[PDB]
């Protein structure tokens, strides 16, 4: 959302989803980090995603 | 559009050599023909007064498109708004040039206009003006162009009419015998 | 008349606007008549801002006394072009006008149509020219002469201590300055002031002193010896004045881009650095480094590390003076660079005053270029003494330019009017009379000089009017007994540049005024 | 509401009544200008400076008016000061005392139209009269030159100049002239720059074989003096530039920024080999200069100055024979600056200047006025273009006539000769324009201050003896002097656009009849 | 600061000439249109209201014109021939003014 | 009538003054303005002065010079002296007090000789050579050369006079701390600079509570810990404490899957990597006026490292001078020899206020702070700004030397050395050097106006005494006895050099002013 | 600029002439304007005139000093 | 205030800041307040009476 600003290029149409799926795994990668933490509750002075 | 991208820094220089090395073949391919007078409506830079002044030909910039349909008439030059072919190649003939016997810039009223005289293909006529002011001079040369207008008409229509009202003079005195034919109000 | 052509518009006539002008340089010389003399009383103007000045030189007060008269801006715009020449005599300049057109107006309010005086003045203006050619005295450059010349320009202004003060100054940097055909008087001469300690204490400083100081801590603020690198080219950073916002993909690329980009500039340094380093194998000997650019951060630590003092942002003409004063070789391109290239200074330190900074240039082997270091308790009295300087340094520039020397307090206007009232009518007759006015006129140096000191004009005037035999001389008029001086003795001159220049100036201003009618304004609204 | 809303209008006697007055007051603000006995006048600008001149022109450009026949005037006056320098000393005056006399024939309830057609008439015997009386002179001879040019400046304050100014005319035009038409070569008053420079005094001032800059030495080592410098006009910057194809870079590795740095240095030094390869000493440019390339230069040993006007680049060109560059790679040794016989950079005190003198065959110059002060440069400078005016015109038409009012008597009893010959209606208008011509030797008389009419009639009675045409009216004695000894002499095309636009003033004025103001367009 | 001496009072109205003649030969023509309808047997009257609010009705040109207070010089005339018509000989006071 | 006439239009609106009559009467009358404006100024008995500013703010101040500053005057000799003292107290200190009343003096008694007609440049003379021979005498009263460098007795006894001068109730406190502060400065930078010495202003806890750190003090917050270790490793660092950001414009970019997730996760390790590296050579408290990256403060909370936040240049510069150790623009190397060394750095609470103290023991010389305590923030103002012209007294003693004795006993002696003078100067100019001399009496009838006695008996005994040498004896301060009182028992010390620049600065204003004659103004 | 000199202030406010300029030109041009005003009036020939007063009185006349009476002039 | 936002208080040296005193004298009090209100607490109305 307000991380760094970056362009981006991709040729391949499969590249192009690839990207669009490791950004998804890269919250996928944080929410996976909290959970296995063990943890139950989570504050956060930024926003949180949906 | 076409922004230009480096990936391989070692070519800008020859990227900037041709960005101009474009118009210097252009102007080459134009003065190889042997053309000592070129006339441009668009903008003429530094780079192609120099080449010219080594070349010694004769360049005018920013003049008004009827003027060079005129001289295209005239000298029987082509108008040509670019360098083209049949074929896709950029070149020019010596058949697009128009001739006139010699072109002069002359001061007139410190002021220096540039003349041409005596196109070989079309006789062409223009008129100067010499005058005190310019409000006498504006108001007669709308005078002269009423006058070039009427004498367009003479010719056009190979008949005249006796001036100083002599129209009317009979107008008057033909309609009034005429009406009485009418008989109504 | 022109009322018809435009309402608005305004005119006066021959008489109306003849008599405007003679209204307006009478009132001018009044004002101004205060000044010239060394027992004059110097004047201090307020600007609208609040400012403040203390001057003597008329040139500051017409162009800052704002007068509407029109004949008054063109007054002033020539005494703008004599000070652009000489520096003093503007005072005597519009004096001379003044009073000239005062005798002219004698004249011709007798009838006589102005033309004629016009004509006299011509052929007076001759006369006097030719008798102030063979007057001049051809002295060489002995430094007393030159001295006392400066003394007799500077005692105009300040005080009598302050001006004896700065004499020996002025005459040293002067003498400090010649090679021999051509001296220039803008890069040997460096004007700089600091708010500091005195007035009189102001002085020459054999050297170069420069407005900034370092911008680093470790920055040694004292050099015993030193070495003097004189560039302009950047050592601050830049970027291509091509578009190139360039990209990465790991963030130590980031970093690697960021040496890189840095890498240039640190070529830069280093290719000083080795300099140094290659000649400054010696611990005592001290490097220095004048940029006319900025010098980045990250350049003030790498100089710095090795003990390297550096300036940034000095102005234009310091480099030229560095060049004049140490010798050193002004380069741009590193890549060509020499131990032969460095300046060589005996001294060089930082001194710190208020919150500004200032540099010092010391001893160098033969100076050719200087700093009148100004020492002021006052800002006004910086400007004012700063003035002064100037007119000094360009009368003593005048002086050495022309072989010869015009003694002072006058003895020339006396001459004058005993040369001219010996002439004839040899004129056509009625020139004889505008003769006779501008040899009148010319004897106000002598009245305003009694005036302003206390003595009754008509009897002063008089008693230095006697030549006295066979050697009637050149006769100054004292200026704190009111008696008959030699004025070569005493030794107060002048420039002969002065005064013929401002002969020609009047008799040209003059004949032109005189030569007026009617003052129209009809501009757009 | 009908017409505009607004506009004003007036008809018939009423308006040109009106426009009739309006000249002649014209006129009148000038009528004491004119003659070697003449006033002196100065101007109180719109913005702030001051204005002192005796030619009318510039007068009557810093008037403005509201009637509109004064500004028709007003551009009469323009006109024929830009085409022949002086003659405005008199040009308006002779239209406003024309249209004066012309007026009388008005109320005769004459129409306009066939006293318009009398005037014409009028033109053409003045015309062919005068050419009658011309004297052809040859152009070569020197000092007739001068006479001719004191003689056409001896009305401004240069007078007391006038073999300084006389010089200085002569040698400025005598060198400009371009004989790449054949032998149909023109000169031209635009590479004469003129120059103001306070201080000194006119003796100071004289003609310098070359051009004058006023920019400095950009670095200290380039040597102020030289004695046969090689000139190169780079017309193009000489520094690395714009790509102006909007283009842009995208480095990766970490080597190529500072080698992008490094290129544009190449570049710069490029150029440099490029113009040192032609062993040039001197470099001028209209753009800027890179310090780098100043460093090069430097290196060797060669001047360079720095962004000057483009027409000043022109004259020093035409100045050292040199022609324009804008390509360095393009360079050719037939645009070497060979021709500069010194160059040098002075001091006029608190600045520089630079000297380019000597040249071969110099055909561009500048004149280095150097006075009293900026105002009284000013006249001096108009003066200078009024009399180097009249001197090619000159050159251009080798035939004199005797001014002082002679040559206008002499038309004077030639159109009353054609009158007394010429019976009709127009008659009366003909020999009213004869009279109204005796208006200018009348005007330097009041202006010399002698008796007016006693005078006047004594000249046009021996004017009517065949045998004399060259009596004129001296400035000074005013008293009638034959014009051969005493010496004002002017060319013949002066005089002849003089009456020509005077009747075209008049026509022009004569046929207007009613005013419509308020336009909003 | 000097100005041109005027010859009469400032304001002076003047229009000399065909101009004028034919501008009084147009008023004179309006006056006759607010009459020209009065006289006949079928003829006809106005009525005009003076500025206090009194109303009059009249068939009598001479009236009515007396009621219409005319500002225009030429007109004045006319309408004095109104008055002298009125008392000589009675209607066609309205026929004299046409 | 409604109608005189003017010779000269030369101004389009202005105020031309000419005729002797602006110096004779309007001039001088514009000083005498500003003489009795602060008048009650200087004293012992001398009582404070508040101005508020064209923009409202309150200034609580003894000072002349302050006062001066704040008060935006218009006549221009007015001006003149006004920045002549402002200079003067750039150069020494106190003495704007003392040159003002100079000045009024001066130009008091010079109009009343120009009154009764003596010549302008003659009085000119006059009081140029009295200033002369003033200054030729003055060394000749020296007393009590105190040379004692680093005591803080001497230096305390000393700096008494100027602190008991600008503020009469807390002589002991404010000496000795300030005493404790120069002793704690060395010769570091050179020779006890006024810059080294820092004001803080803490409000609450009167002044009698205020206290002297021999370290340096900050009120900012933190963000991390609190400590404080007895071997303090500080690192400074200039540049911004992130990752070093390009100044191009470098946009980060990709081309396949995975660089999303080695960018980032590369982020995170390599702060980590130059966060450690920092930690690693030990320093546990970092300092940076640039912005601090949340990766970064993490780590260092991580690793127990010390932030410091928001510092102005001048700021790390003292931080820079206190540890001795070197800032650093490149974040990486916590290079061992310029990294810095501190006895002790905490965060305490003093006034509701969050204060960071860098408590130090340093024996080559460290920058002191002193810490002001009070109720009335404009009290501080007023504290501090005598404290600092004492610290600037102290360092014009180690200018040079040489101590006078105050208290006026000087400044008779002047008067009566100068009298003495005059009567073997004879001509004219005798009025002139007699008035001079006669000028220094302001002082001590100042003294006596602001102590409120009856001033001229005062001056006579004064004088009387005066007449056996006793060169030490100066004006009391008591109603009980408005007589007399021995200075140099009491004590009531100043330095030789700022009375001497006082008194020339004195008479260079008092010789411009008198010089001119006419005056021209144009409209503001 | 906006401010040229008057060496006479002598004067309230007020017109002064001088210089022949008026009798040479103003008087004359007056004179004349009386000439054309009443230029159409003699003359059998000569056409009637209409005026009216400063107090809107009507004046159909030909005599000249009637209508002169008529025209309060400066 | 003059924004229309209430505001009671007992403490004094709150209700002395919302009295923006113009006169200056009383500016030091109403900063004696401030100072107390800092240190101490309650009788900041104490310290100013």
């Amino acid at each position: 959302a307000e991380k760094d600003n970056a362009e981006i290029r991709v040729h391949t149409v499969e590249d192009y989803q690839a990207i669009v799926d490791a950004e998804w795994n890269i919250l996928y990668d944080k929410l996976e980090k909290i959970h296995h933490s063990g943890a139950k509750v989570v504050l956060s002075k930024l926003p949180i995603g949906d | 559009g076409v922004q230009v991208v480096i990936t391989d820094p070692e070519k800008l220089d020859q990227i900037r050599q041709r960005e101009s090395d474009i118009t210097k073949e252009r102007i080459q391919k134009i003065l190889a023909t042997g053309a000592n007078v070129i006339l441009t409506t668009g903008g003429i830079d530094d780079m192609c007064l120099k080449y010219f002044v080594e070349a010694g030909a004769m360049a005018v910039r920013r003049v008004l498109k009827r003027d060079l349909k005129r001289i295209a008439k005239a000298s029987g030059a082509t108008i040509l708004s670019t360098l083209a072919n049949l074929e896709g190649e950029e070149t020019f003939e010596a058949a697009m040039l128009g001739q006139a016997e010699e072109v002069v810039q002359e001061r007139i009223c410190d002021d220096e206009l540039i003349l041409i005289k005596n196109t070989k293909a079309r006789t062409s006529a223009s008129i100067i003006l010499r005058g005190a002011n310019d409000f006498m001079c504006d108001e007669m040369e709308r005078s002269l162009h009423d006058a070039l207008c009427v004498v367009k008409r003479v010719l056009e229509s190979k008949s005249v009419v006796p001036g100083g009202g002599a129209v009317e003079a009979a107008l008057s005195i033909y309609l009034e015998n005429y009406a009485t034919s009418m008989g109504s109000r | 008349a022109v009322k018809t052509l435009n309402p608005k518009a305004e005119v006066a006539r021959a008489q109306a606007a003849l008599a405007v002008n003679i209204s307006a340089a009478r009132g001018l010389q009044d004002v101004l008549r205060t000044n010239l003399g060394p027992k004059g009383t110097m004047k201090m103007l307020v600007s609208g801002a609040g400012d403040i000045k203390l001057t003597k030189d008329g040139n500051v007060l017409l162009h800052e006394m704002q007068i509407q008269h029109p004949t008054a801006s063109l007054i002033a715009k020539v005494a703008t072009a004599q000070d652009d020449i000489t520096g003093d005599g503007t005072t005597s300049n519009v004096l001379i006008i003044g009073e000239l057109l005062k005798q002219a107006d004698l004249y011709i309010s007798e009838g006589l149509h102005p033309r004629i005086i016009t004509e006299g003045f011509e052929a007076a203006k001759e006369k006097a020219l030719q008798f102030l050619e063979e007057v001049k005295v051809s002295r060489e450059m002995d430094r007393e002469t030159l001295i006392d010349v400066a003394r007799t320009s500077l005692r105009t202004k300040v005080h009598a201590e302050l001006a004896d003060v700065l004499t020996e100054a002025v005459v040293d940097s002067i003498l400090a300055i010649k090679k021999q055909d051509e001296p220039i008087d803008l890069f040997m001469i460096e004007i700089m002031e600091m708010k500091h300690k005195s007035e009189t204490d102001t002085s020459l400083i054999r050297g170069l002193v420069l407005d900034h100081g370092a911008r680093h801590p470790d920055m040694k603020k004292r050099v015993e010896d030193a070495y003097i690198l004189t560039c302009n080219v950047s050592l601050e950073y830049e970027k291509t004045e091509v578009n190139s916002g360039f990209f990465y993909k790991s963030a130590e690329e980031r970093e690697k881009l960021v040496k890189a980009e840095r890498k240039f500039i640190e070529d830069r340094v280093k290719k000083i650095i080795e300099l140094k380093r290659k000649v400054c194998g010696d611990s005592d000997k001290g490097f220095v480094v004048i940029n006319q650019k900025g010098i980045d951060p990250f350049s003030l630590d790498a100089l710095s590390k090795e003990g390297i003092v550096a300036l940034r942002r000095a102005k234009r003409r310091n480099m030229e003076r560095l060049t004049l004063a140490c010798g050193g070789v002004a380069l741009n391109s590193f890549d060509d660079l020499s131990p032969d290239c460095l300046g060589h200074a005996g001294l060089v330190y930082e001194y710190t005053l208020g919150e500004e900074k200032f540099t010092f240039i010391e001893k160098c082997n033969n100076p050719r270029s200087v700093t009148l270091l100004i020492k002021g308790p006052n800002k006004h009295t910086l400007t004012q003494i700063k003035d002064a300087v100037r007119d000094g340094l360009r009368a003593v520039k005048n002086a050495i330019d022309d072989g010869c020397v015009v003694p002072g307090a006058g003895a020339v206007e006396v001459a004058m009017a005993e040369a001219l009232i010996k002439h004839k009518p040899s004129v056509k007759g009625r020139a004889q009379l505008g003769v006779q006015a501008f040899a009148d006129a010319l004897l106000i140096i002598p009245k305003v000089l009694a005036q302003n000191s206390g003595f009754d004009l008509q009897e002063t005037l008089v008693k230095i009017q006697a030549e006295h035999s066979e050697s009637g001389q050149l006769v100054g008029v004292d200026l704190n007994t009111g008696e008959p001086m030699v004025a070569a003795e005493v030794g107060v001159w002048d420039n002969y540049c002065v005064k013929k220049q401002l002969l020609h100036s009047c008799t040209v201003i003059a004949t032109n005024i005189l030569l007026v009618d009617e003052i129209m304004r009809a501009g757009m609204s | 509401l009908v017409l505009s809303q607004n506009t004003k209008r007036e008809s018939g006697r009423k308006v040109q009544s009106g426009n009739i007055n309006a000249a002649k007051t014209i006129a009148d603000i000038i009528r004491t200008c004119l003659g070697p006995k003449s006033m002196m006048k100065m101007l109180l600008d719109p913005m702030g400076g001051i204005v002192m001149t005796n030619d009318g022109n510039a007068i009557l450009r810093e008037i403005q008016v509201q009637h509109p026949a004064a500004k028709s005037m007003i551009e009469i006056s323009r006109t024929q000061d830009e085409e022949v320098g002086d003659g405005t000393t008199s040009v308006i005056i002779l239209a406003g005392e024309m249209l004066s006399v012309a007026e009388h024939f008005l109320e005769q309830q004459m129409h306009p139209t066939v006293v318009i057609s009398a005037y014409r008439k009028a033109l053409d015997d003045m015309i062919s009269t005068l050419k009658k009386i011309s004297i052809p002179v040859d152009i070569s001879d020197s000092d007739m030159m001068l006479n001719i040019i004191n003689s056409s400046i001896t009305t401004k304050a240069i007078s007391r100049w006038s073999s300084l100014a006389c010089n200085i005319a002569l040698d400025a035009v005598k060198m400009v002239q371009f004989e790449e038409n054949g032998r149909k070569e023109i000169d031209i008053k635009k590479y004469a720059r003129v120059e103001k420079i306070p201080g000194g005094i006119i003796e100071d001032s004289c003609v310098l074989r070359g051009v004058m800059i006023n920019k400095d030495v950009t670095h200290p080592r380039m040597r102020r003096y030289i004695k046969n410098p090689r000139i190169v006009l780079l017309d193009s910057s000489l520094e690395y530039k714009k790509g102006e194809s909007q283009t842009d870079i995208e480095i990766t590795r970490e080597e190529d920024f500072t080698r992008i740095l490094q290129m544009e240095e190449e570049y710069i030094q490029q150029l440099c080999e490029d113009i040192i390869q032609l062993k040039p000493d001197v470099v001028i440019t209209e753009k800027g200069i890179s310090d780098l390339a100043q460093h090069y230069l430097m290196r060797a040993n060669i001047t360079a100055i720095r962004r000057v006007r483009k027409t000043d680049n022109n004259r020093i060109a035409r100045a050292c024979g040199a022609r324009i560059v804008s390509r360095p790679e393009e360079l050719r040794e037939d645009d070497v600056g060979t021709g500069a016989g010194l160059l040098e950079i002075k001091k006029i005190g608190d600045e520089y200047f630079t000297f380019i003198t000597d040249c071969k065959d110099p055909k561009a110059c500048t004149i280095l006025l150097r006075g009293a002060s900026k105002e009284i440069l000013s006249e001096v400078e108009r003066n200078l273009q009024d009399a180097m005016q009249v001197c090619r015109n000159v050159l251009l038409d080798p035939q004199l006539v005797p001014g002082g009012g002679a040559s206008e008597m002499a038309v004077a009893h030639a159109l009353t000769e054609k009158s007394k010959a010429m019976t009709g209606v127009e008659q009366w208008p003909y020999r009213a324009v004869a009279q109204a011509l005796e208006v200018i030797p009348r005007t330097l008389i009041q202006n010399c201050g002698a008796s007016t009419i006693r005078l006047l009639t004594s000249l046009r009675a021996k004017h009517t003896q065949e045998n004399c045409e060259t009596w004129g009216v001296n400035g000074e004695t005013g008293t009638l002097v034959d014009m051969k000894e005493l010496g004002i002499w002017e060319p013949l095309a002066v005089k002849l656009q003089t009456y020509k636009t005077a009747v075209e003033t008049a026509v022009l004025l004569l046929r207007i009849d009613d005013i419509v103001s308020g336009h909003k367009k | 600061m000097p100005t041109p001496v005027i010859l009469l009072k400032e304001g002076t109205d003047s229009s000399q000439g065909i101009p004028q003649l034919v501008s009084n030969i147009s008023a004179c023509q309006v006056i006759a249109e607010a009459v020209r309808t009065t006289l006949g047997p079928r003829g006809m009257d106005k009525l005009i209201v003076d500025g206090r609010g009194k109303a009059t009705i009249s068939n009598d040109g001479a009236t009515i014109l007396k009621l219409l207070d005319v500002v225009h010089p030429a007109a004045k005339t006319l309408v004095d021939i109104a008055k002298s018509q009125d008392a000589e000989v009675g209607d066609g006071t309205t026929s004299v003014t046409l | 009538p409604k109608a005189p006439g003017f010779a000269q239009m030369l101004k389009e609106g202005a105020k031309h003054f000419s005729g002797l009559e602006e110096a004779v009467y309007r001039n001088i009358q514009a000083c005498k303005e500003l003489a009795q404006t602060t008048r009650t100024a200087y004293g012992p008995n001398g009582m404070n002065k508040m101005v508020i500013n064209h923009l409202e703010k309150l200034f609580v101040t003894n000072d002349a010079a302050t006062i001066l500053r704040e008060l935006e005057v218009q006549h221009p000799a007015a001006k003149m002296i006004v920045m002549a003292s402002h200079m003067q107290e750039q150069e020494v200190g106190d003495g704007t007090n003392f040159v003002l009343v100079f000045a009024g003096a001066l130009l008091e008694l010079a109009e009343e000789l120009l009154r009764i007609g003596l010549s302008v440049s003659e009085v000119i003379e006059g009081y140029e050579i009295a200033c002369r021979k003033a200054h030729e005498i003055l060394p000749n009263l020296v007393c009590c050369s105190a040379k004692n460098l680093r005591d803080i007795d001497e230096v305390s006894s000393l700096l008494r006079t100027s602190i008991m001068s600008k503020q009469y109730g807390n002589e002991v406190f404010l000496a000795k701390l300030i005493a404790q502060a120069c002793v704690s400065i060395f010769p570091d930078s050179g020779h006890f600079n006024v810059d080294n010495i820092r004001v803080c202003k803490i409000l609450g806890s009167g002044i009698s509570s205020s206290s002297v750190l021999h370290g340096m003090v900050f009120k900012k917050e933190t963000e991390g810990d609190v400590t404080s270790v007895k071997d303090a490793k500080i690192a400074v660092y200039s540049c911004p404490f992130d990752g070093m950001i390009t100044e191009t414009k470098g946009t980060v970019l990709i081309k396949t899957a995975e660089e999303l997730m080695n960018f980032s996760k590369g982020e995170e390790n390599l702060m980590d990597a130059q966060v450690k590296a920092i930690a690693d050579t030990g320093a546990n408290v970092v300092v940076t006026g640039g912005k601090v990256a949340d990766m970064a403060l993490h780590y260092a909370n991580k690793y127990n490292i010390m932030l410091v936040r928001l510092n102005s240049k001048w700021d790390l510069r003292r931080l820079c001078k206190t540890v001795g150790a070197t800032a650093l623009p490149r974040l990486t190397p916590p290079v061992l020899e310029e990294m810095g060394h501190c006895d002790s750095v905490y965060l305490s609470e003093v006034g509701d206020t969050q204060v960071v103290v860098f408590k130090h023991e340093k024996e080559d010389g460290a920058i002191s702070t002193i810490v002001l305590r009070g109720s009335t923030d404009n009290l501080m103002d007023d504290i501090e700004r005598a404290v600092d012209d004492g610290v600037n007294t102290f360092k014009v003693l180690t200018r040079d030397k040489r101590l006078v004795p105050g208290g006026g006993a000087t400044e008779i002696e002047l008067a009566k050395q100068i009298t003495s003078y005059g009567e073997t100067c004879p001509g004219l100019e005798q009025y002139a050097i007699k008035k001079f001399a006669e000028a220094f009496e302001a002082i001590p009838r100042a003294l006596a106006e602001n102590s409120g006695v009856k001033a001229n008996e005062v001056i006579s005994k004064l004088y009387a005494v005066h007449q056996e040498g006793n060169k030490n004896v100066g004006l009391d301060i008591e109603a009980e006895v408005p007589a007399v009182k021995d200075m140099l028992e009491a004590g009531i010390l100043d330095t030789y050099l700022g009375k001497y620049w006082a008194i020339k600065l004195a008479t260079n204003a008092a010789v411009t002013v008198l010089r001119v004659d006419q005056i021209i103004m144009a409209k503001p």
